[PDB]
RNA sequence: UUGGCACCUCGAUGUCGGCUCAUCGCAUCCUGGGGCUGUAGUCGGUCCCAAGGGUUGGGCUGUUCGCCCAUUAAAGCGGUACGCGAGCUGGGUUCAGAACGUCGUGAGACAGUUCGGUCCCUAUCCGUCGCGGGCGCAGGAAAUUUGAGAGGAGCUGUCCUUA
RNA sequence: GGAUAAGUGCUGAAAGCAUCUAAGCAUGAAGCCCCCCUCAAGAUGAGAUUUCCCAUUCCGCAAGGAAGUAAGAUCCCUGAA
């Protein structure tokens, strides 16, 4: 499950830590990594769940 | 209840060029993408890879001393065997197997890496036969 | 840079105006037509391929005889390749005779060395044996195979086979007189092939 | 030549001069020729 | 107190070209010269004078700033003077000629050595005894009259064979 | 190597020395390169780079070593179960037989000595030497090759000339 | 031959000089890689040229299958280089 986070990272040019950090302050969510990647194969939205922990990095 | 693709993946043709860089770490992200571990639909073994080409790989540069001191050394089956061959020997004699042994160590092991390892090819200096796949061109991270 | 092969016959003795006699063999070449000029610019490397024999109706596939057929001659048998010659100087289809050699050069040879069979190791390889008396029950045998730890026998340790068979070449060797008018050659020396085998016939690297 | 580690220099016209990694006793004579390695 | 710091000077009839990154050719009576440098230093040339500034002050900038200069320093004499060394032979039998340029020793052996100016330096050979070379670089001219020496180096008991203009020889008083 | 320790092996790992086939390291005996020399020259001493090649034939000894004879350019050292006994020999110690000296009243002993004494096997697997049958090599078949890649060979003395 | 090992060198700083250095070069060995020779495309990275044979008859809707041939080869038989 990790690497594939990994790679929809990699397309938004973040990391693995700069998401799951990310996620702890973007909501306190909890996305329990298998079904992360579900939001992957789905990744017009994945990136909203994405891009929203990269305003809470800043 | 994950998604293992098998055999219904959209492979991609990168090209990876070497101007001036280190090969180790020109060979680094490439080696990723011979597995395609950069691509989100990566099972771990149905080889989610795709092809990649590299050029100008004689062109190819190394910090230290090491154009004098990692020697490559490959071993017969007979007694006393082992043929040394430095990196200038290896540069300059024949290079189209000194960015393949750089990567035949960073692919892994098994009868899939062979599988992994056929995805790839490397022509000195700037043949690029293939003109009939569109490949691309790929920028590494450093 | 040049070479024409013809068939072994025996050997004989001949005089060479002293009374300094010569090993001396006599090699057969009827006069090779060269079959394909092979370019650097399509096929990688610069030779030449001869032929050499009369072969009949029967014996010829068609395969070799539109190999032929370009420059019409006339379909042979034994079909061998010469790197490194003057390609400038010859076509596809010219008849060689034995017209390039004198009686005084160095000249190499090649060709396939004769049979032994299943004959094994002291004949194979040259090795001793053990003694024939004292009570050892030990002689014709290939020595011991190894020392123990390393569990195996090295890739290069000798062992009964089947001698000879192989292509065996004899440098710096040279020829005693031509005789062109029945295509014949003398070279000095005992020259490696039974009787009715092929030989290559070069100038070697002196 | 005289190779040794305990390389120093003898007389009062020696120079010790690092060479090739390896550090050299250079001096008018011959005999002071000194050489670590 | 040091060697880079201060300037070169162009006297007359000499055209240093400041040409590419590093290449900078130097042209004049004597010859046409032509050295790659180092691309960190950077070297300005003002109204017939030479000036070699380094950025900072380092084991590299140390050792580059006295380098490039004096190797101009030296395309300077090369370029308006040349250069020249002489080789005096001592001894019996020794003696050399030039068959044409090429230089011919009947020095010592069974046999001539030949001695080719392979880039075009002179060599001019006033007599049997003495051998001058003449040309217009110091890692050529150097360079080639080193290599005469290597034909017979001179031996300390009886000094003999190659030998420079002024080479004090050792001299060991075997009996 | 002389040895310590007793960890594996006493429901067996046959042990010295030669013969057979050699392979590997370099602290090199010759051969190549050199530096210094108390290197005139010819020999030399000594460290340094060198492991591609070679390293003799005998009398004594069970011999290893070593002495010796005679050469050679050189007579290298050390592994590898003090290499190699499901390859070979049994002279050697280490079976009873026998005898000598000494020890012990004695049976008997002795890394003190001498004489005589059964060395077994038909090869599954890996490993080599050699040969072949099948399919592969996006059509079938016929001959020749580029060469990836490997292996073998890679020692030298006397004499002539310069003189 | 090519590149080096020890050396032997130049050039030349750092460190006005000296310096076989750090840049820049040249030499230099029975060593090393080719040159010489044999083996070698199962080198699954299966190479490259030369010519030959050609796209036939059936299912099946195709996919696919079998069943006679081409070129050539084999069984077999007289044979030993």
């Amino acid at each position: 499950w990790i690497t594939r986070i990994n790679a929809a990272a990699r397309m938004n040019g973040l990391s693995y830590s700069r998401l799951m950090h990310g996620l702890k302050l973007s909501g306190i969510e909890v996305n329990r990594k298998m079904l992360a990647d579900l939001a992957v194969n789905d990744l017009t939205a994945f990136n909203q769940l994405a891009d929203a922990a990269k305003a809470q990095l800043n | 209840t994950p998604m293992a693709n098998a055999s219904t993946i959209e492979r991609k043709w990168l090209v990876v060029d070497a101007a001036g860089k280190t090969l180790g770490r020109l060979s680094s992200e490439v080696a990723a993408i011979l597995r395609g571990k950069h691509k989100p639909t990566y099972t771990p073994h149905v080889d989610t890879g795709d092809h990649v080409i590299i050029i100008n790989a004689e062109k190819i540069e190394l910090t230290g001393k090491k154009l004098t001191d990692k020697i490559y050394y490959r071993h017969t089956q007979h007694p006393g065997g082992l043929k040394s061959r430095t990196a200038l020997e290896m540069r300059t004699n024949y290079p189209e197997k000194m960015l393949e042994l750089a990567i035949k160590g960073m692919l892994p092991k098994g009868s899939l890496g062979r599988q992994m390892f056929k995805k790839l090819n490397v022509y000195r200096g700037s043949e690029h036969p293939h003109e009939a796949q569109k490949p691309e061109v790929y920028e590494l991270r450093g | 840079t040049k070479g024409i092969l013809g068939r072994k016959i025996g050997m004989t003795q001949v005089f060479a105006e002293n009374g300094d006699l010569i090993p001396v063999t006599v090699i057969e070449a009827a006069p090779n037509v060269v079959l394909q000029k092979k370019t650097a610019e399509n096929d990688g490397y610069e030779a030449i391929q001869l032929g050499f024999d009369d072969k009949r109706e029967k014996l010829s596939n068609k395969p070799e005889k539109g190999h032929v057929a370009k420059a019409e001659t006339a379909p042979k048998r034994f079909v061998k390749e010469l790197r490194g010659v003057e390609m400038d100087a010859y076509e596809v289809g010219q008849e060689v005779k034995v017209e390039i050699f004198s009686a005084g050069e160095i000249v190499d040879v090649t060709g396939v060395s004769k049979g032994k069979g299943f004959q094994g190791a002291i004949k194979r390889h040259g090795q001793s044996r053990g003694p024939m008396s004292h009570g050892s029950r030990y002689h014709r045998r290939p020595g011991s195979m190894g020392p123990v730890d390393p569990n195996r026998v090295f890739k290069g340790k000798l062992l009964p086979g089947r001698m000879g068979g192989e292509q065996i070449t004899v440098q710096n060797l040279e020829i005693v007189k031509v005789d062109a008018e029945r295509n014949l050659l003398l070279i000095k020396g005992n020259v490696p092939g039974a009787k009715k085998s092929l030989i290559t016939v070069k100038s070697a690297v002196k | 030549m005289k190779v040794r580690p305990s390389v120093k220099p003898i007389c009062e016209k020696c120079k010790v001069i690092r060479r090739k990694g390896k550090v050299m006793v250079i001096c008018e004579n011959p005999k002071h020729k000194q050489k670590q390695g | 107190s040091r060697v880079g710091k201060k300037l070169l000077e162009i006297p007359s009839d000499v055209t240093v070209t400041l040409n590419d990154n590093n290449t900078v050719a130097v042209k004049g009576p004597k010859g046409e010269l032509t050295r790659t440098f180092h691309p960190d230093m950077e070297i300005k040339v003002e109204d017939n004078v030479l000036t070699v500034a380094r950025p900072s002050d380092q084991k590299e900038h140390r050792a580059l700033h006295g380098t490039t200069r004096s190797l101009l320093g030296n395309m300077v004499e090369g370029v308006s003077k040349g250069f020249e060394r002489g080789l005096e032979l001592v001894g019996v039998g020794y003696r050399a000629s030039k068959s044409g340029n090429k230089l011919v020793l009947n020095v010592g052996y069974s046999h001539p050595v030949e001695i080719v100016p392979e880039e075009g330096i002179e060599i001019e050979v006033p007599s049997q005894t003495k051998v001058v070379v003449k040309g217009t670089d110091k890692e050529r001219v150097g360079a080639i009259a080193a290599n005469i020496r290597a034909v017979r180096s001179p031996e300390p008991y009886k000094g003999k064979g190659i030998r420079y203009e002024g080479e004090v020889v050792r001299r060991k008083e075997g009996k």
